[PDB]
């Protein structure tokens, strides 16, 4: 498998690529990042990833969740000068998220849990 | 119920100081031409499998009701 | 999500999987269920 | 302040009048609320119906006909039911393919789809006993035919169906059961349903962008009852289209003969909404590997929340495979109609594996080949 | 633009126990105008193949 | 039209036969080569369903334009 | 198998096809005089009465004629025995045996099945009944018939044991229509379809009423739906967020 | 916990498991969890019956007869379900007795005293038409004397009653109609008892002393389980006893009579249950009167948390004037088992004045003279 698993790395890369310029010119007329497609209810070490952030950085991820789900409801894209402005790929989450799983499977290596949970409501 | 750290400002209309129902008929086509444009590829992939897939079936039957005659 | 994501994510060792003693104590049930259903049905010649 | 002074009106506030919502659900969540007023329907034309039936296998088929004539508004009742079944089941696939579309099983949701698909099978009990009442040619045989699986079974098959029977053969004690089960199973199915409900407003609702929607929401009860009532009116139309102009386009003409057990059908098949699940018991030439592709099916769609990764319109590949799986379905809908032939033994058999392949392969390893695409 | 008036909102729209009956005098006279258009299409479209049309020509 | 206390049907089933000649064509093929037969087994039902399918397509409007 | 399954029967430009359609009341007369004298003979219509024949196809003081001349047997009387009298209203269609098997007996072991839902009981009803009561054809190469047995290509299987029954003359209608084969064919043949949906004119007036009221009241509820989505439709959002 | 992460067993494990319940709390204290258990049983052999019985004039007495002797444990379940009934109404009656004698409806448990008196109304109904199912002389007679009473209402009366009747007189349309009403309305029972055991637990029940008791709760789940288990098993030996050895001792012997509309049994009774509405009915020389005063009795039981003050012991007047009401409403449960005589007429009369002279004015008036006695 090594034989064939060196340049099958590249491959994986020109697809990766291609995948995230579709995506990437979907998420943009919403305004959205690639980073705002991760819910803190879906997953919990996102939603530990999340608390180790700054509060702007916290603000500006529900502006913009905000403001795309606004555009959702009215059936509108955003506008050109807005949308030529649009950068789905600038990472604000994962490094502290990566961060985050590797202290994870570090932890369960050891026989260790996280030491956090799901989301629980009521 | 989940505080929501945000920063905005909100305007919001009287629906007694707008119309109803007049720019539906402006709209109408251009979601219509909106709707096919974001589904076409899946509508059309479902289409051209089903109905391909149906007619090969069909006509091998009817083949085969051919095959039993004397 | 915690089927399959925790297998891919790594998060399935065994030092977190559960011991071969554990899982001894656990699958003694399944004589719990045999002997039940046998008490239930009685379709047996075994009492001679 | 009002509503705080009762129980029963808090209740009711929390979750109907002030539930925040989404603000940007489109009409595709309108199934949940068109399948519970087609159970309400369904409750009510039944409980109307069974003021009127008989159930003995002398008197069954000849009171069906004096109700459609004799009775005031019966023809009405007994149309409105026969057809709303076939209805409360196309509302339901629209909503299980809602849910496999989106992704909506996902955590913290697991619940409420292992809820719907518990639902799901109890409502085709109930139509599938309900179906023997009218005691036709079809409602006769399709219980000969499926309550014979059963012999499957080793050592013990003939014996449980001779217990289901009552007898060595369907006869008037399966219909009288039958008549018991079919009025008991929709009271579990409100019960069901309102536990499916209130297990998501644990949570609430997914959205169609697929982000996280806790930012942006809206009262239930002043926003989305006038929404809802859209569809229902749009249905209602459906309703009284099928109920008056075309009212055994959804049937079948054998169903209208007395049931004779020494005489079959030339072509023996359920309704339309069961053909899918016999298309995959027929394709296979063996009646224990038949019953355990349905059993495995429907485990398969119980497993879907902790193996399935893959959501809505951002991840583009499972997207794309979804419409291959909703052609397959409906391929598999329309061979079910169909008779037994080499080549629609081989297409049968080619969609179940299509059906198997897109639950079990698809959905976890494309879904985490997406999520490595996008966020790894 | 087009606007009701207010004379006639304060005599049939400002109290509940007005408007009420207003309405089932409304949906009365609608339900009438209904009937009568639906049954003067089809009795015109189905003319001379009714009951009612044999027992009138046999008079 | 004048309504015919005669069967008008065998009449006008007879002249859509001339728009099928293909088929009974076809079907008097199939009788010729089944005329050896020995088995008991060999028939043209077939080509005969095609003939009158035809033949039905054709005088159905008119079946019903002679009749009251 | 195309010989187990049959000949299909052509579609006929019947004049109560399209739901703006009603019934033609005077060929559900004339077919049910055919019923009477050649049908009946061997066919029960069991879950027809008199009763229900006035307002759609005779007054109410000839249907009273028209069972008044039937024996209808009724019972017990003070003496606990069995006796005959004039049939009503309320009673049934007379059926020409007591029990399944003496018409099995009086027709080589085949049972004439019951007709009023013989419409709605077979695939393509009324072309079918029509097709096959006009399609006594001769058959074709290598099918033989067994003694008792009659060839019609619609029926399936080919082998029907009911012979020809309309001929041209046999029935004289009251109202002047000549008889031809296919005009009894084509008038039993409404009767039967009539007798398989008897409120088919009512249920699409209903119909009719309902497609309207719902069609308006959609309109009404988009209204209702747009003008309370109105101030949201409509918001204005801004926050400092450019990306 | 492992009952914090399922929402389904957070419910269950607060309301049956570590529910604060008063640890003085005696015997009197079961009528609520064996009246569950009585709607549970009727219920259970309702529905194992419903598979045996046709409800249909001139099968039904034979379906009946067939179950008897011919169903495997048949004779069990009709024995079972018959003399539950019974059992059902000795506990339900024991319950609204101990809540009369303690104020148990009073501020805040309104809502809980009419959640049951709306139980006990939709109970009386469900009794009466399931005893019309059997179709005999007393289910035919007693079926025509309750149902053509609503000749009293001016004007809008017999239109009433043939559209109850479905007809000119109690026939076929009626049994077929009280079968499907029957099978329907404990379903009705079982969410109306929810609903009142939720509205109970808003609060917490009230204790002997009849004093606030916070200071003093424990745990439902552990010492209130074995509690409700010693009493379910002395119901288990009463039930037991009645269906063995006495199986028709509370029944009437007409009711082994098939049903005949043209001859009439010389006394007409209804159910032991049933018999002190009976005498209220039949102690007053008017129908429309009789009506009104069945009426009357009801509406005080509705208006008793607004207009009834005193409560158990330490209110020892009221405390005495229970006793009282308790021989009223015995001697009305005696008198109507027994024919129309001057006496019984008088007797019955005095009776229903004292029910509602101790309902109306004993309640209130001296209640608020004890309150003034006590605290004043
Ligand atoms: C179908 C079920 C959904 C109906 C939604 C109810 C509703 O809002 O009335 C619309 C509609 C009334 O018509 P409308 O005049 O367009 O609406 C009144 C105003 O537009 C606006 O009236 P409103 O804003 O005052 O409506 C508030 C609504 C209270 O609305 C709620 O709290 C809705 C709670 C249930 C939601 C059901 C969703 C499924 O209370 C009502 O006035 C109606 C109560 C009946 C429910 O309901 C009907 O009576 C139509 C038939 C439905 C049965
Ligand atoms: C006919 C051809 C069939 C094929 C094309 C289908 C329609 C074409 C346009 C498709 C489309 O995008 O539909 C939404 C389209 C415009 O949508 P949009 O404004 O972009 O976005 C709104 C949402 O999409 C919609 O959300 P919304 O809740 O705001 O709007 C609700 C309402 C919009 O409300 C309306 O304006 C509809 C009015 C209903 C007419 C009923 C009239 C009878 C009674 C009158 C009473 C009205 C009272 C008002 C009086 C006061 C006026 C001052 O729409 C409806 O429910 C009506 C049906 C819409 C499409 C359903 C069928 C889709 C599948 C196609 C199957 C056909 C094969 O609305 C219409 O179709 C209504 C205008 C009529 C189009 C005719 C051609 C105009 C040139
Ligand atoms: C012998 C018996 C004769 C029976 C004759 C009747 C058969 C059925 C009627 C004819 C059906 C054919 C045309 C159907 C058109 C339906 C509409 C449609 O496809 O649009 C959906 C769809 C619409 O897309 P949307 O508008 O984006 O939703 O159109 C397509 O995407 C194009 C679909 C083309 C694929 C199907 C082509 C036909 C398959 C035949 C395969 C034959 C295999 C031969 C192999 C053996 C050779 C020896
Ligand atoms: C699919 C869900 C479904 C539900 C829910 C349901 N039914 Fe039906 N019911 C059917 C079907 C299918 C038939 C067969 C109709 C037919 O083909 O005539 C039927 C027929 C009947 C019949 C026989 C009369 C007839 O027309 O054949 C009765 C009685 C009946 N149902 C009672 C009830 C009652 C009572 C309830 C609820 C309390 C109920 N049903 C709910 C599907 C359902
Ligand atoms: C096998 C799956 C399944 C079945 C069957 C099912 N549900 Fe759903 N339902 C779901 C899921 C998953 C959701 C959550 C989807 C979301 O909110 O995005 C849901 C949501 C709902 C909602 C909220 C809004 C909506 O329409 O999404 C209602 C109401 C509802 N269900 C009612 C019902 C009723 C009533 C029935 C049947 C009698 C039913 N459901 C059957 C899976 C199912
Ligand atoms: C000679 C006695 C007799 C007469 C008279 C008679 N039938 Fe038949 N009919 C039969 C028999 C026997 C069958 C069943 C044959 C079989 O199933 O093989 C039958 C079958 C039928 C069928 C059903 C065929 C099918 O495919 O199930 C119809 C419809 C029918 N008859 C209508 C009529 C009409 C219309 C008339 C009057 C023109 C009529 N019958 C008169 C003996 C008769
Ligand atoms: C007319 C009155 C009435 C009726 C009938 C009634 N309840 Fe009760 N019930 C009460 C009241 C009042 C209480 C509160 C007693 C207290 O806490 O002092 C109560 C308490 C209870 C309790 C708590 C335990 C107990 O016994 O105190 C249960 C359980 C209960 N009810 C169930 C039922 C069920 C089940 C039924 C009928 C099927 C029923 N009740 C009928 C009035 C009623
Ligand atoms: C409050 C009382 C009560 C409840 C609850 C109740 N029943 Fe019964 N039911 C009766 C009585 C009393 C009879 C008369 C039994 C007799 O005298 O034979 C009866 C008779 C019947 C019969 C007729 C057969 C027979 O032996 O009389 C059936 C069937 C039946 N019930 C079914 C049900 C079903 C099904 C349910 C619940 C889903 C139910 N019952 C719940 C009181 C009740
Ligand atoms: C945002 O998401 C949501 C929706 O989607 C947009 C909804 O639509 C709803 C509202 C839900 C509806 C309309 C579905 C109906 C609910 C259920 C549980 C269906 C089962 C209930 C039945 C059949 C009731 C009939 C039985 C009765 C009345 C008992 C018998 C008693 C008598 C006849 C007297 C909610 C809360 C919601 O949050
Ligand atoms: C015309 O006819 C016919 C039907 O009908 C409309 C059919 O559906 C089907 C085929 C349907 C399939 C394969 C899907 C539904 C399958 C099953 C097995 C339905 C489940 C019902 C069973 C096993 C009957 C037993 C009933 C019980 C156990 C009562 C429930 C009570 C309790 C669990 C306590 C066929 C062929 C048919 O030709
Ligand atoms: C010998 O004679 C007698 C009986 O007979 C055996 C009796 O029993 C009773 C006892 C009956 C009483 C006191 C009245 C019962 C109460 C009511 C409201 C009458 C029943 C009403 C009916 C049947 C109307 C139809 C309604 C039905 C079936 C259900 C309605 C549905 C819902 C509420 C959802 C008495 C007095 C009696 O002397
Ligand atoms: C004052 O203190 C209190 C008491 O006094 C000590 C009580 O007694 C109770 C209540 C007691 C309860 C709830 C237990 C009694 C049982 C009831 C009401 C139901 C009986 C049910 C049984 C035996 C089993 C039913 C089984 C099944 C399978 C039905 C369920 C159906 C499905 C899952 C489909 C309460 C709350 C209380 O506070």
């Amino acid at each position: 498998t090594s034989l064939l698993k060196q340049v099958a790395l590249p491959v994986f890369n020109s697809l990766a690529t291609t995948y995230r310029s579709v995506v990437g010119a979907k998420l943009a007329k919403y305004g959205l990042r690639f980073d705002d497609l991760q819910d803190p209810l879906k997953d919990e070490d996102v939603a530990e990833a999340l608390r180790r952030l700054p509060p702007d950085v916290v603000v500006a991820r529900n502006c913009r969740l905000r403001r795309a789900l606004d555009l959702s409801c009215k059936h509108e894209a955003l506008p050109k000068d807005l949308l030529e402005k649009q950068t789905p790929e600038l990472s604000y989450l994962q490094d502290v998220l990566n961060e985050v799983r590797a202290e994870r499977r570090e932890r369960a290596q050891l026989g260790a849990p996280a030491p956090y949970t799901r989301i629980y409501y009521d | 119920r989940q505080n929501i750290p945000l920063r905005e400002i909100l305007y919001q209309l009287s629906p007694y100081q707008q119309d109803v129902i007049r720019q539906t008929f402006t709209n109408a086509p251009k979601t219509f031409l909106r709707f096919f444009k974001e589904k076409g590829v899946g509508l059309a992939t479902f289409g051209v499998l089903f109905f391909g897939i149906k007619g090969y079936t069909e006509h091998e039957m009817h083949q085969e009701r051919l095959a039993e005659r004397y | 999500p915690i089927g399959v994501w925790s297998v891919f994510q790594g998060y399935v060792t065994p030092a977190r999987l559960p011991s071969i003693q554990t899982l001894t104590r656990v699958g003694a049930w399944g004589g719990v269920v045999v002997v039940g259903g046998l008490y239930m049905v009685q379709p047996w010649d075994w009492l001679a | 302040r009002m509503h705080n002074k009762i129980q029963l009106l808090s209740v009711l506030n929390t979750h109907l009048v002030a539930y925040p919502t989404p603000m940007n659900l489109n009409y595709s969540w309108n199934g949940g609320s068109l399948a519970g007023m087609m159970l309400a329907s369904q409750m009510l034309t039944g409980i109307l119906l069974a003021m009127h039936y008989v159930g003995h296998v002398d008197y069954a088929f000849a009171s069906v006909q004096h109700l459609m004539t004799d009775v005031p508004s019966g023809m009405i009742l007994r149309y409105a039911h026969a057809n709303g079944a076939s209805l409360f089941f196309i509302v339901v696939y629209l909503h299980v393919l809602r849910g496999m579309y989106y992704g909506s099983g996902a955590q913290p949701r697991e619940i409420v789809w292992i809820s719907g698909v518990v639902i799901l099978l109890v409502m085709i009990i109930t139509a599938f006993i309900g179906y023997v009442l009218p005691w036709g040619q079809m409602s006769f045989w399709g219980a000969t035919v499926i309550t014979s699986l059963a012999t499957a079974i080793p050592v013990v098959g003939k014996h449980i169906m001779y217990w289901l029977w009552g007898g060595f053969s369907v006869d008037n004690p399966t219909l009288n059961r039958f008549y018991s089960f079919h009025y008991t199973l929709p009271f579990i199915l409100a019960g069901l349903s309102v536990f499916h409900i209130a297990a998501l407003h644990q949570y609430g609702s997914t959205n169609p962008l697929g982000v996280n929607s806790q930012s942006s929401l809206i009262s239930f009860g002043s926003y989305f009852g006038a929404k809802d009532l859209v569809g229902a009116l749009f249905l209602a139309l459906v309703f009284s289209i099928l109920v008056f102009f075309y009212p055994d386009l959804l049937g079948h003409p054998d169903n209208l003969i007395p049931a004779n057990p020494y005489s079959t059908p030339q072509h023996i098949v359920p309704e339309w909404y069961f053909l899918w699940v016999y298309a995959i018991l027929r394709s296979i030439p063996n009646k224990a590997m038949g019953v355990l592709a349905i059993g495995l099916v429907f485990a398969s769609l119980f497993a879907m929340p902790f193996i399935g990764l893959g959501g809505g319109k951002f991840r583009i590949i499972t997207e794309w495979l979804y419409w291959t799986f909703l052609a397959d379905v409906l391929l598999l809908t329309w061979l079910g109609g169909n008779e037994i032939t080499p080549i629609t033994s081989f297409v049968g058999q080619c969609c179940t594996a299509y059906l198997f392949f897109y639950l079990l392969v698809c959905q976890p390893l494309v879904g985490y080949l997406e999520t490595q695409f996008a966020h790894g | 633009v087009m606007r009701l008036s207010e004379a006639l909102y304060q005599t049939f729209f400002k109290r509940s126990t007005v408007y009420i009956p207003m309405l089932l005098v409304g949906a009365y006279f609608s339900n009438e105008a209904i009937d009568y258009a639906v049954d003067k299409m089809w009795t015109t479209r189905n003319k001379g193949k009714l009951f009612s049309d044999i027992i009138a020509e046999r008079t | 039209v004048e309504y015919t206390e005669d069967d008008p049907k065998p009449q006008i089933e007879e002249d859509c036969k001339p728009h099928c000649v293909k088929e009974w064509a076809a079907y008097k093929a199939c009788a010729e080569r089944i005329k050896d037969d020995t088995t008991g087994q060999a028939h043209c039902s077939g080509q005969y369903f095609d003939f009158w399918k035809c033949v039905d397509h054709c005088a159905a409007p008119k079946i019903f334009a002679h009749l009251k | 198998n195309e010989a187990a399954d049959g000949l299909h029967a052509p579609h006929y430009p019947w004049g109560h096809e399209g739901v703006l359609d009603s019934y033609d009341h005077a060929a559900i007369r004339r077919g049910h005089k055919v019923y009477q004298q050649v049908c009946a003979a061997c066919h029960s219509m069991q879950y027809l009465h008199w009763r229900q024949l006035v307002g759609v196809c005779y007054t109410e003081e000839e249907a009273k004629a028209l069972a008044a001349e039937t024996e209808v047997e009724d019972g017990p009387n003070d003496e606990g025995e069995m006796f005959t009298r004039e049939g009503r209203l309320f009673d049934a269609f007379p059926s020409p045996y007591a029990n399944e098997q003496a018409a099995r007996y009086a027709n080589g072991g085949a049972y004439p099945p019951d007709l009023t839902l013989i419409s709605g009981g077979r695939h393509n009803g009324p072309n079918y009944i029509f097709s096959l009561l006009t399609g006594y054809r001769d058959p074709p190469a290598g099918i033989s018939i067994r003694e008792g047995l009659y060839y019609n290509p619609y029926f399936p299987g080919g082998a029907i044991a009911m012979p020809k029954m309309l001929v041209d003359g046999g029935v004289e209608y009251e109202d002047g229509t000549p008889a031809s084969a296919s005009q009894q064919a084509k008038d039993i043949t409404t009767f039967l379809a009539w007798a398989s949906y008897p409120y088919q004119d009512e249920m699409r007036v209903m119909g009719i009423k309902a497609c309207l009221m719902i069609s308006i009241l959609i309109g009404f509820a988009a209204y209702s739906k747009r003008l309370r989505w109105a101030p949201i439709k409509s918001q204005r959002i801004v926050m400092d967020v450019v990306n």
